[PDB]
RNA sequence: UGCCUGGCGGCCGUAGCGCGGUGGUCCCACCUGACCCCAUGCCGAACUCAGAAGUGAAACGCCGUAGCGCCGAUGGUAGUGUGGGGUCUCCCCAUGCGAGAGUAGGGAACUGCCAGGCAA
RNA sequence: GCUCAACGGAUAAAAGGUACUCCGGGGAUAACAGGCUGAUACCGCCCAAGAGUUCAUAUCGACGGCGGUGUUUGGCACCUCGAUGUCGGCUCAUCACAUCCUGGGGCUGAAGUAGGUCCCAAGGGUAUGGCUGUUCGCCAUUUAAAGUGGUACGCGAGCUG
RNA sequence: UCCUCCUAAAGAGUAACGGAGGAGCACGAAGGUUGGCUAAUCCUGGUCGGACAUCAGGAGGUUAGUGCAAUGGCAUAAGCC
RNA sequence: GGUUCUCCCCGAAAGCUAUUUAGGUAGCGCCUCGUGAAUUCAUCUCCGGGGGUAGAGCACUGUUUCGGCAAGGGGGUCAUCCCGACUUACCAACCCGAUGCAAACUGCGAAUACCGGAGAAUGUUAUCACGGGAGACACACGGCGGGUGCUAACGUCCGUCGUGAAGAGGGAAACAACCCAGACCGCCAGCUAAGGUCCCAAAGUCAUGGUUAAGUGGGAAACGAUGUGGGAAGGCCCAGAC
């Protein structure tokens, strides 16, 4: 549960519904988007799918 | 007793020229799909016959054959 | 009679086995027994010409990795389909 | 110079295992019987199999000739 | 050519030519025409390249062709539109993944087993490469 | 309880088949007769009754056997979700998932309830 | 009680012709042409048994294969149906080279003369008539040769019909 | 118009003048229930009987059969009497 | 075919079914507005599930090659009319071992996708029901999985996603559909994306180590070739090799 901060580095146009919803599950909504939350499987899962258009910094 | 049919191909020259005749502007611009031999003495190979196709006369072949 | 040295593997899988078959070497597994099956990388140069002798696949071998030398016997190869390669070697710890 | 077919009847599995389904609510669909009920399954005129009683439902494979059954528990 | 004897069905899919090969050892032989490529052998390329290849060792030797056509694919007579179902089977072709042997031979000294393969290979539509038969 | 047999379940080819040996107070099968209940689209074989001298070949159980079937890693390979790339009729790279086949090896079961037997 | 099988059945009903045709629309959908492809056609090449007295490659080359060009016939309908006059001849041409002649060379199964084949080269030249509407083609006779194609298979706001 | 398999990319569903075959019924029994039974094809011997007649034994094993097209399914038989 | 003033907000489809229907229309799916409702709904982790496709395999439905074996029909020395002694150089299955193929094969079997439950966070409730009003039902292309086609097409027909359709801006010289990226407005403000940094034209004639002689880059194959760099191995080798 230790705060983490999301960074959005790429814009999600030619994505899946499924890539696409993803970020509607973490908040990011536009380029250069930066929010604080916690650390779990479930959480970081979100970011497995998509790591390649965001940046972590844990 | 044997009997198929040879017609070597890659030594028939075949000649696709226009059509003649009547039936609109359909028979002179895309008819040229007809088509006109060309079968040389020169592919004979029976020896006998071949000159004797070319001696009796009868159209269809030439003088020269 | 091989000298065929050769190190323990840290990553066995998909993603790493070819690249390092890109770099001139491949995996191998010596296992036999109720010991744990090690896995092991060497040099693909080597054993590309070692294969040539034909008494090669009947007698022991002495292989060594890390200092001791164990005595194994060659079990089976999964060549490369194509290009006359290896790929991994299957070794019975004997 | 054939060319025919037909409507697909619509086969499955409508209530997977897992869930909570009331009497009588059709558990799979099938044209052959390659499920064969269980405990509170039944078996109609066309082989689907169908619910009984109440509650889960659990896919156990038993039989010696291990075909698949379908069982409902208390749930 | 070779035609399968009383086939299932008459014309089918043209299917997908993907993949690796079974055949990657050498048996029954000495020797062996491994293919590299993968392409698609009609059954007069098969047929003429046997045929060639055993004038070549001077009937010593045996041969094993690992393969068989058994795949009907058709075509279309020229100048008809296309529609109105499947046309006829023209011929028969063998999909040739990487890696599979064609021709076998055995009884016969290397060299002049390898001009008859290597004179067998300019027949072929496919890259091939020349294979040799190991224990184990 | 060490073992026994018979019945009924769980697990349901590691559990099953082929081959060799072997068991009978008890149990089971075979076996005796079948004018009576019943039985054969002919027939006491199947079916059933009344008995059960005799036997342990058969059947079944048990032990050995892998002679077969079956089970099946570790590793690698095929394939592939997603994000990129190339020479883009097919493949490569990062990453997650990950067979089938095959090898080593395992392996000719385990367990519960009940009823009397056995030396209690 | 309906093969109301055109089977959610309009209602039994009902065959056709239109080049005498007319009207409203469409390049959603055809003919010519252009565009994409290159199955076909044409051209080049790889391999090679055999023919060629001997000899595979002087000259051809089966059995099979790999490519190119976009000239034949086609595949697709992407453009034009509130218009793109379409064959051939006349006239005027212009370009490309896979070259018919002239020129410069290699090889030859090139003795000489006369030829076969291939490479380089597009500056120039590259028939008159009979027959048919014909392009084509055949023929008579010349010529150093009477080339092959692109150019809406050039050219009808230039002509003939 | 309806039915089965495939295409259909492991839920369902999904088109083509795509690839393969059938239906426009049958039956008072082939339906229901009870009880029993459960093969096909080969090997061997045996009256005519030999390629397959019937019976007997054995191997085998559900490749049988199921009023029909195909698929799925079936002996705890929906198979046979 | 045409349909005239303005601003603001949300925002499609070209699919299924039926049609004397296929350029039309009706219902539903999708859209908008109003209203009422359940932590209702989507993404992710875990868990509980059946699927049989890719691949693979070859007992099964068929199919294929080779080897070992093998009765029967026949050829023959013959019965020299059947029977019958023998061989089988012959067509040579049935079976055993080994090798491959399959949309309409499965003794096996993923990844994804899909259904249900639980938990956290996020999202102006994005889910569903009812009522008014619609439009639309001719789609295109690219990636992927496929049929047809010639494993041709800016071809045609489906599943699925993106985009265009109804999205400009930057790049690919030009260029809807390709890549990056979602225009409320103003600024002579800065930092990055794909792509690039000699000049045309904004940015390095950047740093280091290698490569090519062809202007390769800047169209392409089978095939041929002491082009040439790198790596490994082998033959002979100052008892002197080419």
């Amino acid at each position: 549960a230790k705060t983490i901060k999301i960074t959005q580095t790429r814009s999600a146009i030619g994505r899946l519904p499924k890539h696409k919803a993803t970020l509607l599950g973490l908040g990011l909504r536009r380029i250069g988007h930066t929010v604080e939350r916690e650390d779990t499987p479930a959480i970081r899962g979100m970011i497995n799918a998509v790591s390649f258009m965001v940046k972590v910094e844990e | 007793i044997s009997r198929h049919v040879a017609i070597p191909d890659g030594e028939l020259e075949i000649t696709a020229i226009r059509a003649q005749g009547a039936g609109g502007q359909h028979v002179n611009k895309t008819s040229t799909a007809i088509h006109l031999r060309f079968d040389i003495r020169a592919s004979s190979l029976p020896e006998y016959y071949k000159e004797r196709l070319l001696a009796a006369s009868h159209h269809l072949i030439s003088s020269d054959g | 009679m091989f000298t065929i040295n050769a190190e323990v593997r840290k990553e066995q899988g998909k993603g790493a086995s070819r690249r390092l078959r890109a770099a001139n070497k491949f995996p191998a597994i010596i296992y036999g027994g109720k010991e744990a099956p090690l896995a092991i990388e060497l040099d693909h140069d080597k054993v590309m010409n070692m294969q040539a002798k034909a008494e090669f696949y009947s007698e022991v071998l002495t292989i060594v990795v890390d200092g001791k030398e164990i005595k194994v016997k060659a079990q089976d190869v999964q060549r490369h389909p194509y290009k006359p390669k290896l790929q991994h070697i299957d070794f019975v710890r004997a | 110079r054939n060319g025919r077919d037909s409507e697909a009847k619509r086969l499955g599995v409508k209530r997977f295992g897992g869930e909570s389904v009331l009497a009588g609510s059709i558990i799979v669909r099938q044209r052959g019987t390659k499920f064969h009920a269980g405990a509170n399954v039944g078996c109609g005129r066309d082989h689907t199999l169908f619910a009984k009683a109440d509650g889960k439902v659990k896919f156990e494979v038993k039989g010696p000739k291990n075909r698949k059954f379908i069982s409902i528990e208390a749930e | 050519m070779l035609q399968p004897k009383r086939t299932k069905f008459r014309k089918m899919h043209k299917g997908r030519n993907r993949g690796l090969a079974q055949g990657t050892d050498v048996s029954f032989g000495s020797f062996g025409l491994k293919a590299v490529g993968r392409g698609r052998l009609t059954a007069r390329q098969i047929e003429a390249a046997r045929r060639a290849m055993t004038r070549a060792v001077k009937r010593q030797g045996k041969i094993w062709i690992r393969v068989f056509p058994d795949k009907p694919i058709t075509e279309k007579p020229l100048a008809v539109r296309m529609g109105k179902g499947k046309g006829n089977v023209e011929y028969w072709v063998a999909l040739i993944q990487p890696g599979k042997v064609l021709y076998e031979m055995d009884g016969v000294p290397e060299e002049l087993a390898r001009e008859a393969f290597k004179l067998a290979a300019a027949k072929l539509p496919i890259k091939t490469t020349f294979v040799t038969k190991t224990v184990m």
